[PDB]
């Protein structure tokens, strides 16, 4: 009837982004940046929807400020724990 | 002057042919010479050179053309006796040596002057030919009375001309070198050079071997006893020439058959004595190179066919004959560099390409059963392994690792079967695995094993965010289950998406309470849960003796798919999981495996027959098993 | 799957090196790397060395005036500089070599083993891998109007070049002596970091290339 006493799964944690590829450094997104590879590197977002390493687009907007596939102003909507 | 000449000419003829006289003689002696001296010595000069060459004269008046044993036993005593005698002269006749030489030839020089010229006549060559005559019983025969050769060895050296050549300095050894040691150097070159080849025309050359190192010895151990120190480095030199250097040729091919042989105490010897000479092991390291190539791949040939399927056996194969052949290196060869690096460029051919390799049609199968080699051994097995065994064990794997070259394909081995052994919860030690993953890292950098390092914490992450689950699950009434789950990362584990899974109802309760938990302690993640590997229990409260299976989840949804009825087919169960047809299949062909579920059929071999889509499936209800805790997987 | 065939004396060509006397013959031109079995390399289409990243028309207009008021001077003056330096450092290699392997001499004599001196001439391949492709990578960016892929390419190259640097500064200097136990790890976490780089930067360049992403 039941039939049911124990369970054991196996889950696996993942960033919430459509494409891979971060677009600045061209790592994986669940990789380690540009920066801390050649050796906390978290995800960061904007209200575009584009997902950025943080130590990415960090630079990317000391430097210039614009969302890199987009010519559109760009500001910080979600950070990423 | 004249009435002091003729006392002093007695006084002088009674200081030679020496009677130990009084102080007083001498004494009075030297009073005449210091009072003619006084009034510029020219004539007594010439009178006291004069009466030496006189004197010299009458003494080879005797004991010319003796040729042989004689001339020793008289040259040796007549210079011992003229030498002191000049001397005690040289004492008389002081004032001569202050103020007539310093205004120009001391009496002690022109008294070795003319016993050198006592040198330059018949004597000389008499002299040295009975020494070496002498010495030519290197053979045996314990005859040469070293006072018979010390004596002539230092009047050569003492003889040596300076008669205002510079100055008083030290050993002038010109008149030694020029007029001895040549001839000396000469004979030992022509007997040694006879010897040895009349030795090596009839007995094995292990036995010349010996014999030239004792040679050896025996000649640096005579220069010590009856030549000048002088002589050491160029006699050593002089032999090195005759006894070695000279026959390479034959030491090359004893050292291959020696090789073939297992004599590791001569080897040593012949590398001392090759050493001994310039660049003479060149040969000996292409040499033992090839021989251990050789050896290593023809002893992993013996394997053959048995070796392919079992990685223990190779492994252990290659590791014997590296073990040996470095004891014979650290041994005999005294871990010299040259030797070491032989040893490892043969070891890294003959692990690279050999029989298994070849057999296989590829070269990148000898890290595959490396890494195999060590997946058998970090299995949790039957026998719980001792500490210290599994350190040298894994220890042993590192270095037959450090001998291959394609350190990637080994990676990617360890990656995947670390990998399967760290999710089934089956692993001996983690203490090991971590020992392993930190030598690892050691040998090929943190660039290496960032994978494997992420890997391993993941699993801990897991652990420890578990226990917070059943922490803050003692507030929301867990329903009727344990639940433990392992989050992985998903860059790092080689996984692959998922199978296109449909969820049964009697476990939805705890997965959408688990992801609102998660969900609430970090930002934004997405749990892509993975169903084609989880197991779990089920307890059978339908049958008549309480079993209880231990499956997969892919036969939870399939018995809980019973919990209505019994007469499902395979289309019947598809639409209920929406599960891929082969994969289906598979699992049903399991189960009727097992004597679980059963067709139509009573004894048919349903484990050989296809199903179709419109058969009905019955629970067969007679199920019954003779242990408890049926376990019901592949 | 590129089927050529070397042999000897439209889809046939001689090899430019300076005596060799074969032939090559292929199924197809698409301007990829034969090899004349006599020790060059070279693309089939044009007849210059093989070049990864950049097409070869481009390859031939700036060859052409190898060596327009003011700053395409100061562009030219720059990238030039890049291309001709390393340029002299590649034809400098077999110093290179030399040098490494007398290094290697040297170092195992004074008391150190073989497998040391192994990573080394492994990472001196990388290295002189890696300033192949910069080379060619310098000379498609020039001919590219700037937009929000050429920053990201013009940056991503900067970083490679100056772990390329690095590289070449460990080597020389810092493999004087009995220190193996960490100039080893960190010869090899950067030449292992530079090959990934140099392989990151070619895939952009073709998907750039297929998803017709550049203006020139
Ligand atoms: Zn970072
Ligand atoms: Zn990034
Ligand atoms: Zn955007
Ligand atoms: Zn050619
Ligand atoms: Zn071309």
């Amino acid at each position: 009837r039941f039939e049911v006493k124990k369970w054991n799964a196996v889950a696996l944690w993942a960033w919430d982004i459509v494409v891979d590829n971060c677009a600045i450094c061209r790592n994986h997104i669940m990789d380690l940046c540009i920066e801390c590879q050649a050796n906390e590197c978290t995800v960061a977002w904007g209200v575009c929807n584009h997902a950025f390493h943080f130590h990415c687009i960090s630079r990317w907007l000391k430097t210039r400020q614009v969302c890199p596939l987009d010519n559109r102003e760009w500001e910080f909507q979600k950070y990423g724990h | 002057l004249d009435q002091i000449w003729d006392d002093l000419r007695a006084g002088i003829q009674q200081v030679y042919t020496r009677q130990s006289m009084a102080k007083s003689r001498y004494m009075e002696l030297y009073t005449h010479v210091y009072n003619y001296c006084t009034s510029v010595g020219l004539e007594l000069y010439k009178r006291l050179k004069e009466f030496l060459k006189n004197y010299l004269t009458n003494l080879l008046k005797d004991g010319e053309d003796l040729m042989d044993e004689s001339v020793l036993k008289f040259y040796t005593q007549q210079w011992e006796d003229y030498r002191f005698s000049s001397k005690v002269l040289n004492g008389i006749c002081a004032y001569l040596n202050r103020h007539w030489v310093r205004r120009e030839y001391e009496i002690y020089s022109l008294a070795l002057v003319t016993w050198r010229d006592c040198l330059f006549r018949p004597l000389n060559k008499q002299v040295t030919n009975a020494v070496l005559k002498l010495i030519e019983k290197e053979r045996n025969g314990e005859t040469i009375n070293t006072r018979l050769i010390s004596g002539v060895v230092q009047s050569y050296v003492e003889l040596g001309l300076n008669e205002d050549d510079a100055f008083a300095k030290g050993p002038t050894l010109t008149v030694y070198k020029e007029s001895f040691e040549s001839q000396f150097l000469a004979d030992t070159e022509r007997f040694y050079t006879r010897e040895s080849t009349e030795f090596l025309q009839q007995n094995p050359v292990t036995e010349y071997m010996k014999k030239a190192e004792a040679r050896l010895l025996e000649e640096q151990r005579r220069v010590q006893v009856y030549l000048h120190e002088s002589t050491q480095d160029e006699l050593a030199r002089k032999c090195e020439q005759v006894l070695i250097e000279k026959h390479l040729e034959i030491f090359h091919t004893e050292f291959q058959n020696l090789l073939d042989a297992d004599k590791n105490e001569d080897l040593g010897r012949m590398y001392n004595l090759v050493s001994r000479i310039q660049d003479g092991l060149g040969e000996l390291k292409k040499l033992l190179e090839t021989h251990i190539h050789n050896q290593g791949l023809a002893a992993i040939e013996k394997c053959g066919e048995a070796a392919l399927n079992d990685p223990k056996m190779y492994v252990q194969t290659v590791l014997d004959v590296h073990k040996k052949y470095n004891a014979l290196v650290m041994s005999a060869f005294n871990n010299d560099a040259g030797f070491v690096a032989a040893l490892d460029k043969a070891c890294g051919r003959f692990i690279n390409n050999n029989a298994v390799t070849k057999m296989a049609q590829s070269s990148s199968k000898s890290p595959e059963l490396l890494a195999r080699y060590c997946d058998s051994l970090l299995k949790k097995s039957s026998k719980n392994p001792e500490e210290a065994e599994l350190e040298d064990t894994l220890n042993q794997v590192m270095v037959v690792f450090k001998y291959i070259e394609d350190k990637d394909v080994f990676q990617k081995f360890y990656a995947k079967m670390l990998a399967k052994r760290l999710v089934h919860q089956n692993s001996a030690s983690d203490d090991a695995e971590a020992s392993m993953i930190s030598k690892l890292k050691q040998a090929c950098g943190f660039e290496y094993t960032s994978k494997l390092q992420r890997m391993f914490q993941d699993i801990g992450v897991s652990k420890d965010l578990n226990e917070q689950f059943k922490k803050h699950l003692t507030n929301s009434e867990p329903l009727d289950l344990d639940f433990s789950i392992q989050v992985l990362s998903s860059g790092s584990w080689p996984f692959q998406q998922s199978c296109t899974f449909a969820l049964p109802s009697e476990l939805e309760r705890s997965y959408q309470r688990f992801t609102a938990f998660y969900a609430s302690r970090h930002s934004g993640r997405k749990l892509t849960w993975l169903y084609q590997l989880s197991k779990g229990e089920l307890v059978t409260n339908c049958f008549k003796n309480r079993y209880t299976l231990q499956a997969s989840t892919f036969q939870m949804a399939i018995l809980l798919q019973y919990n209505t009825e019994d007469a499902y087919t395979v289309q019947q169960l598809t639409d209920s999981t929406q599960i891929k047809m082969d994969i289906l299949a598979q699992v049903l062909q399991i189960l009727l495996k097992s004597k679980l579920l059963v067709l139509e059929d009573e004894n048919a071999n349903v484990d050989e027959v296809e199903l179709k889509p419109d058969t009905l499936i019955k629970l067969y209800l007679g199920y019954k098993n003779k242990k408890l805790r049926v376990n019901i997987n592949v | 799957d590129y089927r050529y065939e070397v042999l000897t004396a439209r889809l046939l060509k001689w090899c430019p090196a300076p005596d060799c006397h074969h032939v090559v013959k292929v199924q197809y031109p698409d301007a990829k790397p034969v090899r004349c079995k006599c020790g060059r390399q070279f693309c089939f289409n044009c007849g210059e060395n093989w070049h990864d990243p950049v097409k070869c028309k481009w390859l031939k207009k700036w060859i052409k005036k190898c060596d327009r008021s003011r700053a395409a001077l100061q562009r030219y003056l720059f990238y030039c500089n890049r291309y001709m330096n390393h340029m002299q450092s590649l034809r400098f290699e077999h110093k290179l070599y030399a040098q490494v392997k007398q290094k290697m001499e040297e170092m195992q004599q004074h008391n150190m083993s073989w497998i040391e001196v192994q990573f080394l001439k492994k990472a001196v391949d990388v290295l002189c891998q890696c300033r192949a492709t910069l080379m060619y990578t310098y000379v498609f960016a020039f001919y590219l109007k700037k937009n929000n892929q050429s920053i990201i390419f013009e940056n991503n190259q900067a970083d490679l070049e100056n772990a390329t640097e690095v590289l070449s500064g460990y080597l020389e200097r810092d493999i004087s002596q009995d220190s193996l136990q960490d100039i080893k790890q960190k010869v090899q976490d950067k030449y292992r970091y530079c090959e990934s780089r140099r392989r990151v930067l070619l895939q952009h360049v073709h998907e750039g290339y297929e998803k017709d992403l550049w203006e020139y």
